[PDB]
């Protein structure tokens, strides 16, 4: 038994890009709904990614977690690949800062707290997952966090996200991870990120220098969080179980109710 | 209230954009429904 392209119907698209296409799509004998995610193989070729493709979907097969989407499987004929993905309905992270500009400290610190989860998950595998900018997050039903940028794509800034071992070309581990936390922790309160600049030469200094101030509206409990998030060396940063034991994180943080 | 297809007419079709285009198709498939096929008499 293996998966088929019969095993499927197809919906509207999600997204388009050079590499493909992701549709809405549903398992024709159960009725469950997923995306489909449809990889051209002459560009994936063309591009060279064929090995790192293969280890791409191969990681991302074997984590489950509920604040990380699920490859379900994946597939291919002569000319596509397929991959079988969990659907997540209320679109991305980046679209809703869009619309409401910055974050309470509530929706922050629930977000930060499901992002520590998965990242703690993924690092119990051995998983470094150091890309989680606004636009990789999508959000499940219940509005819960849903790491989206596993697997591939269908596609001065950026550097935004990058860590001071990083960007000066040094060795790096698993605490790029909590760097990318507290960047993103900054980010939802404030609305930009903290190392913003005109240009690349002058956003590496703030990095570099970890050069960065807060807004005054920011609370000293978010603060705190942020500037043990943002140290130049990595093994000063906190473990991802002293985020979740974090007093901001604890007291602002809320599980579903009425 | 989301409808789903069989994959043979959604994939490509963004690509044989030429092919699915066909003078007249709505408005001969109106007057196709709209008429009648008479028995075959004699
Ligand atoms: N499993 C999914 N559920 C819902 N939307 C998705 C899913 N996967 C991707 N998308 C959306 O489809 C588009 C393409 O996604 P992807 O191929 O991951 O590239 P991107 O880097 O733009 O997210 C994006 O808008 C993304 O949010």
């Amino acid at each position: 038994r293996q998966w088929a392209l019969e095993d499927f119907e197809i919906g509207r698209p999600l997204g388009k890009g050079k590499f493909g296409n992701v549709y809405l799509a549903r398992e024709k004998q159960s009725k469950f709904i997923l995306a489909l995610k449809v990889l051209f193989k002459a560009q994936l070729e063309k591009a060279g990614v064929e090995h790192q493709l293969r280890r791409e979907v191969e990681i991302q097969s074997h984590l489950r977690h509920p604040n990380i989407l699920r490859l379900y499987g994946y597939f291919h004929d002569a000319t596509r690949v397929y991959l079988i993905l969990e659907y997540a309905p209320l679109g991305t992270v980046y679209r809703e800062l869009q619309k409401l500009s910055k974050f309470d400290e509530q929706r922050t610190a629930t977000y930060i707290t499901e992002l520590a989860n998965a990242l703690s998950y993924c690092h119990s595998k051995r998983v470094i997952h150091r890309d989680i900018k606004p636009e990789n997050l999508l959000l499940g039903s219940a509005g819960e966090l849903k790491i989206a940028n596993f697997g591939w794509s269908v596609h001065a800034g950026t550097l935004d996200y990058l860590p001071p071992e990083m960007i000066e070309g040094r060795m790096h581990d698993e605490k790029v991870d909590l760097w990318s936390l507290g960047v993103l922790c900054y980010e939802f309160l404030v609305g930009k990120p903290p190392f913003e600049a005109n240009t690349y030469q002058e956003t590496y200094k703030r990095i570099s220098r970890v050069e960065f101030t807060f807004p005054d509206f920011v609370t000293e409990g978010a603060r705190d969080l942020i500037s043990r998030l943002l140290k130049h060396n990595p093994s000063q940063r906190p473990m991802l179980r002293e985020v979740l034991e974090h007093p901001w994180i604890t007291a602002n943080s809320s599980k579903p109710s009425n | 209230e989301e409808s789903f297809r069989d994959p043979a007419e959604v994939l490509g079709t963004g690509a044989e954009v030429d092919y699915l285009e066909q003078f007249g198709t709505s408005s001969f498939k109106e007057s196709a429904l709209r008429k009648q096929s008479l028995y075959l008499k004699f």
